[PDB]
RNA sequence: AGAACUGGUACGGACAAGGGGAAUCUGACUGUCUAAUUAAAACAUAGCAUUGCGAUGGUCAGAAAGUGAUGUUGACGCAAU
RNA sequence: GCUUGUGACGGCCCGUGAAAAUCCACAGGAAGGAAUAGUUUUCAUGCCAGGUCGUACUGAUAACCGCAGCAGGUCUCCAAG
RNA sequence: GAUGGGGAAGCUCCGUUUCAAAGGCCUGAUUUUAUGCAGGCCACCAUCGAAAGGGAAUCCGGUUAAGAUUCCGGAACCUGGAUAUGGAUUCUUCACGGUAACGUAACUGAAUGUGGAGACGUCGGCGCGAGCCCUGGGAGGAGUUAUCUUUUCUUCUUAAC
């Protein structure tokens, strides 16, 4: 579906009560005239959409996935 | 520079239809396609579609008019007649 | 000479409030650093009042004689003046430059125009000001 | 160059037949079919397009928010700005040369 | 022998007229209370081109007083009317080219167009481009007009039926040669079948009374009475005069 | 477009691809037909002229009809030549 | 550069070159409505269902029609160096 | 091409809105009214008839001995219906901004009337886009290698929404 870049309402559609899976991609890409980094995707499966958070940093990933509630079932990579 | 010397628009004909029928349509063809002034706008966009029908191309004034003329001369005097027989009725 | 007064009504032609009739509040004829043109200041009315009849009583007449005013930016090229006049003589202060923007404070402008408005539509006062516009 | 081939059961190229080729992911040429293009909504009095409103065939336009149906002018998907604009200015003339009218009528009726 | 070519468009099989381009009739408003008493405002939206005609209609709105809605009507568009102008249906009418109005109410001198027959036909007469009517007398007494059709001949007519004032556009249109057999064939592919046309005299006599003979010639004497019967009026019927006819114009 | 050189003077090298002129008879031309022996100076075509008809009509159809074709027409039109 | 789509145009006409289902919008003001909450399901999200019929292959000097697997005929899209 | 009709001994013929009183429809009644009833109402006026005419909505990857835009996976949109959750609206009770063309996800609304789309000739050139064609660098594979060729061919792709 669409792509949504908010960090703070990403988490409210979570628990939305009608998301059941989630799925977690790594991508390893390139930047700018530079050495590359470490790429990662969260994706969240709706009822009738796809939603996605793209984050191209590493940082924040950390204390985003620890913050996924214990009851969705995610597919780690 | 004058390209052709006495047929001009009815030359795309060839040299079919004899002489005076393409003399004749020749000058038809020149009135048919001319430019005319406008009694609404005063501009030279007065052109003819359809058979009888002209419009302006400015301010979508349509003036219904002759076959191949804005004004037929054989109509002029119809509203002529028409407007010297109005004032009658008042004076 | 310039009829473009401070009690003016006139009729807008452009913007939202098109075919809806307007007063004058302050003209603008040098203009301003914004609208640097021949804006004008006008208080008009957005919503007319119903007709209303002997049969109508009591609440029916009420909401009925109900009218939602404006206040507006409006240049000149899109006003229609006439010679007509309405009774401005209570909100000289209501509406001036510090009126508009922060719209908080533009909502007590819509308010005292709408009961002075209200009073002054009682009675036969200004019937063809009030009268929507058959367009 | 691949060539390709009609995906309906229709052999003929019209209107309702439009092709356009794309390149697919899986690195073969393929036809995919083109819906006929819509036309701007026109005036009602002055017959040219009239701009702010959507453009979509027909039927998908009950879909479509009122945003892209209604401006905020009176007239607003019907006619467009100027054509409203001398609506206007020919409704306020004429009723104003109406009562011009009318106050001559019951001076010289009186006056006879 | 056999069925004729005249003797075919009868039967209107593949003789029927091309009515799919065609607006629609061009009758005038049906009369009625406001008309035969008063006059009605009324305007042209468009003027469109009609197949098969070589005059240009016209659109005119009416608002109707019985009940609130419009109605369009289809008036064959005289010279010198262009759209948003008001035509004005009715006696109180004025003398302007476009408005429609009785013979009986207007002067002597006046020419006009699409006139009724029969008061409430809508228009009969005088309706292809370029023709009128002249007005050369009234008759007050029992109530009839009478008038000079395009064609010379001179018939009266009520006072009441309505006509429309001034010529109908596209006139002069038969003044241009029509050149090449397609323009013939455009012209009347709307029209009907009626073209081109072969002689009889070639053709077998099966296929026509001139058919057949070693040579082409007609045979006997073409010209048929009127009290022929059909199947033999493929000829001059009931001539009077043949030749060239020698004179001037304006015939009494 | 031009200048030198070069090839047993070969060079649109294969394919591709107008014979031309003085006239005579006749149909003006484009076009059409005897699908299975005649493609024609035959038919058709624009042009010219004549005839009938103002609808309670002119021409034509039907066994009648409260039926039709021209006609969703009007003499600058329809119909017959 | 070829195929194709589209846009603003220009030329042509005594040819100016389809209908309806359907969908939407505007004028109008009926009717109902407030905050102790009434609308808002032509705003975002959530729930359910989408019935019947066809879907294989040829489409042509062997799958069709010409008694046959008969040099005949049969509509169309893509098309490189 | 069926009714109402008119012919015809008749099999049937004419017309199909024309000499037919030819229909359903929203509000209200509710609380035996089931749906009747009391008013506002509108009048269209059988049916058939073009899997290349108009037409609501989807694609990609893969999978059979023979199927796929139909099956598997993933990702969409439309229509009919029921119900809420969230947002906007409001004691200026049915929104604001911009001078304006107009915009902001929402941002009352019937009978009736009007307007737009559907809806659209052919030819000629021009502008732009896509598919293909030509071609440079680089990352791989295959071919030649008596002599020469930083050489020849080939993969480098992205859908509906």
């Amino acid at each position: 579906a669409r792509e949504i870049t908010d960090i703070k309402q990403f988490l409210e559609l979570t628990r939305r009560a009608d998301v059941k899976t989630a799925t977690v991609k790594i991508n390893k890409k390139l930047n700018k005239a530079g050495k590359p980094f470490r790429q990662t995707k969260f994706k969240v499966r709706g009822s009738s959409s796809l939603y996605t958070l793209v984050i191209n940093d590493a940082g924040k990933a950390k204390k985003l996935i620890q913050s996924l509630p214990p009851t969705l079932k995610v597919n780690r990579l | 520079a004058k390209r052709t010397k006495k047929v001009g628009i009815t030359g795309k004909y060839g040299v079919r239809y004899g002489s005076s029928l393409r003399r004749q349509v020749k000058k038809l063809e020149i009135q048919q396609h001319a430019r005319y002034d406008c009694s609404f706008c005063g501009k030279k966009t007065v052109k003819r579609g359809a058979a009888g029908i002209w419009t302006c191309s400015c301010c979508k004034k349509t003036v219904a008019g002759g076959a191949y003329t804005v004004s037929t001369a054989a109509a002029a005097t119809v509203r002529s007649t028409i407007r010297r027989l109005r004032e009658m009725v008042e004076a | 000479a310039k009829f473009l007064k401070a009690g003016k009504v006139a009729v807008v032609v452009r913007g939202r409030y098109a075919g809806k009739k307007v007063v004058i509040v302050k003209p603008h004829d040098e203009g301003s650093k914004s609208h640097p043109f021949g804006h004008a200041l006008v208080a008009g009315i957005e919503r007319y009042p119903l007709k209303v009849t002997k049969k109508h009583g009591a609440k029916k007449v009420a909401k009925r004689t109900k009218i939602k005013p404006f206040i507006k930016v409006v240049n000149y090229n899109h006003l229609l003046p006439t010679r007509y006049t309405l009774d401005v003589e209570a909100f000289k202060s209501v509406v001036s430059t510090e009126t508009f923007e922060q719209p908080s404070q533009r909502e007590e402008a819509k308010k005292v125009v709408k009961k002075a408005f209200e009073e002054r539509h009682q009675a036969g006062k200004n019937q063809w000001f009030f009268s929507k516009l058959r367009f | 160059a691949q060539r390709v081939t009609f995906r309906r059961r229709n052999p003929y190229n019209t209107r309702s037949n439009k092709i356009k080729v794309v390149k697919t992911p899986g690195g073969i040429l393929r036809a995919q079919h083109v819906k006929k293009l819509a036309t701007r909504p026109k005036c009602g009095d002055c017959g040219s397009a009239l701009q702010g409103i959507s453009t979509l065939r027909p039927r998908q336009y009950a879909t479509v928010s009122k945003t892209h149906k209604t401006v905020s002018r009176a007239y607003g998907g019907s006619r467009c700005a100027n054509c409203v604009k001398e609506r206007i200015i020919r409704a306020f003339l004429i009723e104003e040369q109406k009562i011009v009218k009318k106050v001559v009528k019951e001076q010289t009726e009186a006056a006879k | 022998g056999r069925v004729i070519r005249n003797q075919r468009k009868g039967a209107g099989s593949i003789f029927t007229s091309h009515t799919r381009l065609r607006q629609g009739a061009a009758k005038l408003r049906t009369l009625d209370y406001a008309e035969r008493h008063g006059y009605i405002r009324g305007i042209v939206k468009q003027i469109v081109h009609d197949s098969g005609r070589g005059a240009p209609l016209a659109k005119v709105v009416f608002r109707d007083p019985y009940k609130y809605r419009l109605r369009e009507e289809i008036f064959i568009a005289n010279e010198g009317v262009h759209t948003g102008q008001f035509i004005y249906a009715g006696k109180k009418a004025s003398l302007n080219v476009g408005n429609v109005l009785p013979l009986g109410s207007v002067p002597e001198g006046t020419i006009v167009s699409n006139v009724e027959e029969k008061p409430g036909d809508r228009g009969a007469l005088a309706r292809a481009s370029g023709n009128y009517v002249i007005i050369i007398g009234h008759n007050p007494d029992e109530n009839k007009t009478r008038v000079r059709l395009p064609s010379g001949a001179k018939k009266v007519i009520s006072s009441d039926a309505r006509g429309v004032i001034g010529v109908i556009a596209g006139g002069g249109r038969v003044d241009k040669p029509l050149l090449k057999a397609g323009r013939a064939f455009h012209k009347y592919r709307l029209k009907r079948n009626s073209w081109p046309k072969t002689r009889g005299v070639a053709m077998n006599p099966v296929d026509h009374p001139h058919g057949g003979g070693n040579h082409q010639h007609i045979g006997k004497a073409s010209t048929i009475s009127r009290g022929a019967v059909s199947g033999q009026k493929a000829g001059l019927i009931a001539a009077r005069r043949t030749g060239l006819l020698r004179g001037s114009q304006k015939t009494q």
